[PDB]
RNA sequence: GAAACUGCGAAUGGCUCAUUAAAUCAGUUAUCGUUUAUUUGAUAGUUUACAUGGUAUAACUGUGGUAAUUCUAGAGCUAAUACAUGCUUAAAAUCUCGACCCUUUGGAAGAGAUGUAUUUAUUAGAUAAAAAAUCAAUGUCUUCGGACUCUUUGAUGAUUCAUAAUAACUUUUCGAAUCGCAUGGCCUUGUGCUGGCGAUGGUUCAUUCAAAUUUCUGCCCUAUCAACUUUCGAUGGUAGGAUAGUGGCCUACCAUGGUUUCAACGGGUAACGGGGAAUAAGGGUUCGAUUCCGGAGAGGGAGCCUGAGAAACGGCUACCA
């Protein structure tokens, strides 16, 4: 509900971009307390995500292995 | 009524949780100035809000301690003592009154009227003039 | 002054150095370290006013840069490092150990001290507290902290710290009865015995200490420094013992061994 | 040119005091920082010592900490709505301590939605019922987070650390601001 | 340029820091164990004035 | 080993007494009200590596301007303990999120997180002394009945103190990409592994040199100076800003306060203060720019970069002469 968030109708397209981008920001080693920090907002946005859109990062996470 | 200002009196850091709701009394912290002095029942009990006051605000007592007169308590929470001594002089070997006038912070938590004696206590500035704050009335 | 001073005149050098008053304008500045610049004694003072082993400032500087003066087991080489009281001064070459100890007349005395002795000094403990990680630390009067201090150990304790090893041996607790050394005020440099102690609460304590001869006298606490029990010392003691002696037998003695 | 030396005053008395010397360094002041919402923009001062103080000119987030869940979040700022001091700050949306502002309710929306599972797996399910006896709270509280904006105070002085965190009100607080409002 | 005294300068450097850990952990484990005696015998003085 | 970069110093010292009448200064207090280069002592396994860049330049080569200066323009080069980046090292414990089995008194593979620094919010930091009954959650144990002991807490006269814990936060730091001398020990014989004495840096704490403010008392002549301060802060309260920090230091809103014949306020001073000097029998009177301590200044006002430290002046910028 944020005044500079994404529209519905243009979610679609952006979210692929935004859910990978997140994800190699989740792999960075959260090592240092900025890095660590760093890791936990990502994953706190996902909330945010409607959970079709927050099942795809799972699956992102899960085609690896 | 405490809470007359623009902004709202409180203990800082002292929080009471709404959700516990353990007792009706808000939660008061208060402390022992030291040096014998006794922390009136008023100030536990009481309901005040006061960040100068030296039993329950961020105010220590330190240093000399002085008697005084109460001369004016016409101000907001604080007075004008009267301290009277004797000056030598020894040309003529013999002494004089002077007497100096000591602005002191006084707690709500007493009640000092024009001629009552007050021990004070000094502590870190208040304010332009005020560097003691009262301890003890009689 | 805009900042930090670096020069000392002669004059208000502290007067128990005894530096002659026309021999220049300025005396050693002792540099930061352990002891205070009123109640510390610079190395140059030392080598050349105390022992006359220097017979100027360079000599001074020669012997320190040939490394071999140690301050508690430690090599310095600062010509104004401030060595003070119960301070170890070790010259290896010329094979003496020297303990930094006032004598009765209120002057750091020239004491030499077995090895065995050297090995340790006393510490009066100023401040015991509670360091980062939950780990205890006693800060000594020359700078030393010690970490994972003894409980009882208090503040106006002493401690014998092991110079090799800078670890507490054993302790002394601030009790009546106890052998202390004045290092403060006109009675600077006595030796007696804890009688009462006075506390003030919001003031400076005063502590009663009786002499070996009976007399009385009253200091800050500030200025005492338990050095052991009555009779039992735990350092060798200077000439005197401690002992202030009048003036009119002052004559008579240096007339007797005269 | 600002200057915190007391010599400059009138003494009790009401004289007029003399110039003693002038202006020395420890003594100086320098140029408020009306932090003000919008994109981060922060530059360090160099202050006395080798320390560091940070100047907010703008910030729109903070980190917030609801005290009664003992939680805290980061969180854009809407707007400031009152200040004890002055209103001129309220007017030109100026954020300094004390200063009631309006913070958006999603994260701690989210985070109440997933502890206790109620609105305003089986391991899910266990601890949302061991924690459903604390799931009520203030009506006033659930109603703004119904429309959205939370009412909280700056607990921090931007103009020094550069931050602009605070925590929400409620109880009598919540009460005395709504009154004033 | 890689020569063999750096290599033995963050060797040593490595090995001083893993010293001063292992020396901090038996000082601790030590106080801990003296603090645990004297808790001991003061809780068995509280027990026979009981 | 010239030159230059880098680091440090230049805020010390020396000189003068213009301003300054509770100001400075003397003695005596306080920082539980704050900064502190350096010395000294502690203190960091949690962070392509057989070691990263120009996101770069001086000195230097060469081409030039100006009458003139410790003036400098263009182009070409190359370094770091400069500048900017960036890993690599034990185990355990605890706390979350939890696939799945199973409906238990449940369990649980796994996936995460934890050093320090900053900011916010919350929690612990006990106690003058002794015994019981229940509601809820819920853990050890036996002799299945009920039982359950020794249970953890420092300092101060006093604190929201020291310290610790939980949840997040950061144009956010630190956690050695440095250097000298020497060549010891293990072997699977590899320029393999390991290793000595020092220098220089680095977070935090303490100490030291210091700084800032501060509590009480104490200054010559003048009453033919009697009321002063408050519109433009004077006294105090609340909140904020700023400060290293307290504080009308400043801002906004509030009240009307504050000093005074025990001389306020104003005026004079050829007034820097003191330790001291002279005189005197004692009381006193006078001197003290001048070998030491403390304060102020660098022709006069105003404003600043750097740095731990300056309102610096043998640093810079205006205005006045
Ligand atoms: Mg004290
Ligand atoms: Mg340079
Ligand atoms: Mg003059
Ligand atoms: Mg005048
Ligand atoms: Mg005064
Ligand atoms: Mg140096
Ligand atoms: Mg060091
Ligand atoms: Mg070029
Ligand atoms: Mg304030
Ligand atoms: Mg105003
Ligand atoms: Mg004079
Ligand atoms: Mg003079
Ligand atoms: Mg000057
Ligand atoms: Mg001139
Ligand atoms: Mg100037
Ligand atoms: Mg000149
Ligand atoms: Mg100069």
């Amino acid at each position: 509900n944020g005044s500079q968030s994404i529209k519905a109708e243009d979610e679609k397209v952006v979210m692929p971009y935004v859910l990978r981008i997140f994800f190699g920001r989740a792999q960075v080693p959260p090592t240092s307390g900025q890095k660590r920090s760093r890791k936990i907002a990502v994953i706190s946005v996902l909330p945010n995500f409607k959970k079709p859109y927050i099942n795809d990062f799972l699956s992102l996470a899960s085609e690896r292995l | 009524t405490v809470q007359s200002e623009r902004a709202f009196q409180k203990q800082p850091h002292i929080f009471n949780n709404p959700k516990v709701k353990t007792s009706k009394r808000t939660k008061r912290w208060y402390k022992n100035a030291g040096l014998g002095f006794k922390t009136p029942k008023t100030a536990i009990e009481g309901s005040y809000i006061d960040k100068k006051c030296p039993f329950t605000g961020l105010v220590s007592i330190r240093g000399k301690i002085l008697t005084g007169t109460v001369v004016s308590t016409k101000m907001h929470r604080t007075i004008v003592i009267r301290r009277a001594y004797l000056h030598y002089i020894p040309k003529y070997n013999r002494y004089e009154k002077r007497h100096k006038n000591v602005p002191v912070h006084v707690s709500p938590a007493f009640r000092v009227q024009v001629g009552d004696i007050v021990t004070v206590g000094q502590c870190r500035p208040i304010s332009k003039t005020v560097r003691f704050n009262v301890v003890k009335v009689s | 002054a805009r900042g930090p001073k670096k020069h000392l005149k002669r004059l208000a050098a502290p007067h128990h150095w005894l530096l002659d008053k026309l021999s220049g304008c300025y005396a050693p500045r002792p540099s930061a370290g352990p002891h205070k610049l009123r109640e510390s004694l610079p190395l140059i003072v030392f080598l050349r006013n105390r022992l006359k082993y220097a017979l100027n400032g360079r000599e001074v500087k020669a012997i320190l840069m040939q490394r071999h003066v140690k301050v508690d087991g430690k090599v310095r080489t600062d010509t104004t490092y401030p060595a003070g009281f119960m301070d170890v001064i070790t010259l290896d070459a010329t094979n003496e150990n020297f303990r930094l100890v006032y004598d009765v007349k209120g002057r750091f005395a020239v004491h030499r001290i077995t090895d065995e002795e050297a090995s340790y000094k006393l510490g009066k403990v100023k401040k015991v507290q509670l360091g980062k990680k939950g780990v205890p630390y006693v800060v000594t009067h020359d700078g030393r902290t010690i970490r994972y201090p003894d409980p009882n150990i208090k503040v106006n304790d002493t401690v014998k710290i092991d110079l090799a090893s800078g670890k507490i041996t054993d302790f002394i607790k601030f009790d009546a009865g106890k052998l202390v050394y004045v290092t403060g005020g006109r009675n600077l440099g006595r030796i007696g015995t804890i009688v009462h102690k006075e506390r003030h609460d919001g003031g400076f304590d005063l502590v009663h200490i009786k002499d070996s001869l009976d007399n009385t006298f009253v200091t800050r606490l500030n200025n005492v420094f338990v050095i052991g029990e009555q009779g039992k010392p735990y350092i060798s003691l200077p000439k005197g013992k401690g002992i202030k002696l009048s003036i009119a037998e002052e004559r008579d003695r240096r007339r007797a061994q005269q | 040119g600002i200057s915190r030396d007391s010599r400059h005053k009138r003494s009790a008395t009401g004289a007029k005091r003399a110039q003693f010397r002038k202006k020395r360094k420890f003594e100086l002041g320098r140029q408020p920082a009306n932090t003000k919402i919008g994109a981060k923009r922060i530059h360090s001062v160099r202050t006395r010592g080798g320390n560091k103080k940070y100047r907010a000119l703008r910030i729109e987030t903070g980190n917030f900490s609801w005290a009664s869940e003992g939680i805290s979040k980061k969180t854009r700022i809407a707007g400031v709505v009152y200040h004890p001091s002055n209103n001129e700050l309220v007017r030109t949306n100026t954020l300094t301590k004390a200063a009631i502002v309006q913070i958006d309710a999603t994260p701690f929306r989210q985070w109440f939605e997933a502890h206790y599972g109620q609105t305003l797996s089986k391991n899910a399910e266990r601890k949302w019922a061991a924690r459903a006896a604390s799931a009520k709270i203030e009506s006033s509280v659930e109603s703004q987070f119904s429309a959205g904006r939370l009412y909280a105070c700056i607990s921090s002085r931007p103009g020094q650390s550069g931050r602009c965190d605070g925590y929400i009100l409620e109880g009598e607080e919540l009460a005395f601001y709504l009154r004033r409002l | 340029l890689v020569t063999p005294q750096r290599l033995q300068r963050k060797r040593h450097q490595r090995a001083l820091k893993v010293r001063n850990a292992q020396a901090q952990r038996e000082a601790a484990a030590e106080y801990a164990q003296l603090l645990a005696k004297r808790l001991s015998e003061r809780k068995a003085e509280k027990a026979e004035i009981r």
